[PDB]
């Protein structure tokens, strides 16, 4: 049904509108593959041709927010799948030969470049992720899927729904932040988290429930653990 | 009874002989500390160090609940010094208990360590800052009652509206004072009012003059002597349109007129003033 919105250009709002409330409900039974195919199927030079009103304005905003989502999401997995394909470790073996000595030393020559390149990458990936959710979530202009116009119709389920997709997604986008940035040996920006989903900035306080705030709890204590075992104490800073 | 001294100086003598004693059996059998604790029932510290020295968690639990006031003595000579996990948090009591008291479920604790953490910190911005995240998030998550919730999310927004004064400094005047922007220490309202109305802030408009004037009231010298210094500088910062939008922005006898003085626009001006704020 989103084809023939968009391919008709005299109600590009209605397209946009229908492409957001798809993504919506994608987002809602987290359908990574239709929100992929629904941002394919919309048209991308449509934001330059319907420009304003409440229900476009917001519409737009809604589809900026889900596509940030989508990229966020994209960037997630090819970190993790990155991180989760790094070079192992030469094949010891007792009693060896001449030639097993020369292959087990050529062996641990192309590691020492090989585990460098998995570092490397392992490291972009997670800054790139790291950027992603934080535009995910410092959105300007409002937040996260939360519409900068008071002044349209009654969409009191459009509403409802609009803010439990953002309650599902601050948490997952949380945990993933947390996880990754406690994969990299960031303990100094793992525990720097507590501040940004308290500070009255963005209010990510009221989306998380008390299960995700136990969590994060959890994870702040295992940061500060690390950090303080490492050499660093619990926030990080150096003990004088 | 009578006669302290001698029982003072003993006393000293018989424990230094059974530390002495306990430190060159505990690289043999760990057996005979047992034996010796049922023998002669004094000297936790060696019984401490064992417990705690091996994977035997329940020992040190057993030598707990079978003695007269054991998880105090415990609790001192563990802030004073599996396994290592279960040592880190028997010692974690002082200082850095956030993370016990989140552990042992004590969200409450943990907010008021947090709170003294941050109130006792005073050189380290980024970390008084994570302190105060730290704290908000405990008193979020603990499930308390109504009006104690509302009273430390009042607290919370209190401390948060003080720290912005000084956390939300301009990029110029950071930049040309060669100060570091996550490493410096917690500036004081006088210094934050100093440093918001310098020579060095060449973009200050009225929102730099109207976060120096909220800041009097957290000095806790003399501020007759800052407000007309403020005033002056505002005044000669616009190059005689910037105090008419401060005093439009305040709302009036806290400014002076003589001691500021001591001239044909501040007398237009001045005179405007007095009929809108009656």
């Amino acid at each position: 049904v989103i084809d023939w919105l968009v391919f008709d250009p005299a109600q590009r709002a209605e397209a946009l509108k229908q492409g957001n409330a798809i993504m919506r409900k994608f987002l809602a039974s987290k359908k990574h593959e239709a929100a992929k195919e629904v941002f394919v199927k919309i048209p991308q030079d449509s934001i330059a041709e319907i420009y304003l009103p409440a229900e476009d304005d917001n519409a737009i905003r809604e589809h900026l927010c889900i596509r940030a989502y989508l990229e966020a999401h994209e960037t997630f997995n090819e970190w993790f799948k990155h991180m989760n394909s790094v070079p192992q470790k030469p094949a010891l073996i007792p009693q060896p030969t001449f030639t097993e000595k020369v292959a087990h030393e050529h062996k641990e020559k192309k590691y020492e470049m090989d585990f460098g390149i998995w570092k490397g990458h392992l490291d972009a990936l997670t800054a790139d992720v790291k950027e992603k959710m934080y535009n995910v979530l410092l959105f300007v202009d409002g937040g996260w899927m939360v519409d900068v116009r008071e002044d349209a119709k009654e969409d009191h389920e459009r509403t409802h729904q609009m803010v439990l997709l953002r309650k599902l997604c601050l948490p997952m986008l949380c945990f993933l932040l947390h996880t990754i940035l406690h994969s990299t040996g960031q303990y100094q920006e793992c525990l720097q988290l507590a501040d940004m989903v308290s500070s009255e900035r963005h209010k990510l306080y009221l989306v998380f429930s008390k299960e995700e705030l136990r969590k994060l709890l959890q994870k702040l204590r295992e940061s500060s653990l690390m950090l303080l075992d490492q050499g660093l104490d619990p926030l990080g800073y150096e003990i004088q | 009874s009578n006669r302290e001294r001698y029982d003072n100086l003993e006393m000293e003598y018989l424990q230094k002989r059974s530390d002495l004693l306990s430190p060159l059996l505990s690289l043999g059998q760990y057996l005979w500390a047992a034996s010796l604790a049922e023998k002669y029932c004094d000297f936790d510290i060696l019984v401490q160090m064992c417990e705690q020295t091996d994977n035997q968690s329940r020992l040190q639990r057993y030598m707990t609940q079978f003695a007269d006031q054991n998880f105090s003595d415990f609790l001192f000579r563990w802030y004073l010094e599996q396994h290592g996990q279960l040592a880190n948090f028997l010692q974690a009591h002082e200082h850095l208990s956030w993370l016990h008291e989140i552990n042992s479920q004590e969200l409450e604790k943990a907010h008021a360590t947090l709170l003294g953490l941050a109130n006792m910190e005073t050189r380290y911005f980024a970390k008084k800052k994570t302190l105060l995240g730290l704290s908000k998030l405990a008193a979020l998550a603990s499930d308390f009652s109504e009006d104690m919730l509302q009273e430390k999310i009042e607290e919370m927004a209190e401390q948060e509206r003080f720290l912005l004064h000084q956390e939300t400094l301009p990029e110029q005047l950071l930049a040309e004072k060669q100060l570091n922007l996550s490493a410096m220490p917690v500036l004081t309202a006088p210094q934050l009012i100093g440093l918001y109305i310098c020579e060095e802030n060449r973009r200050a408009n009225e929102y730099d003059f109207k976060k120096a004037l909220d800041l009097l009231e957290y000095i806790d010298i003399n501020i007759n002597d800052l407000k007309l210094e403020i005033l002056c500088k505002a005044l000669q910062r616009d190059n005689w349109v910037s105090k008419d939008s401060i005093f439009v922005k305040i709302l009036l006898p806290e400014v002076k007129d003589l001691l500021q003085a001591d001239e044909f626009v501040l007398k237009a001006n001045y005179e405007y003033y007095v009929q809108g704020q009656i």
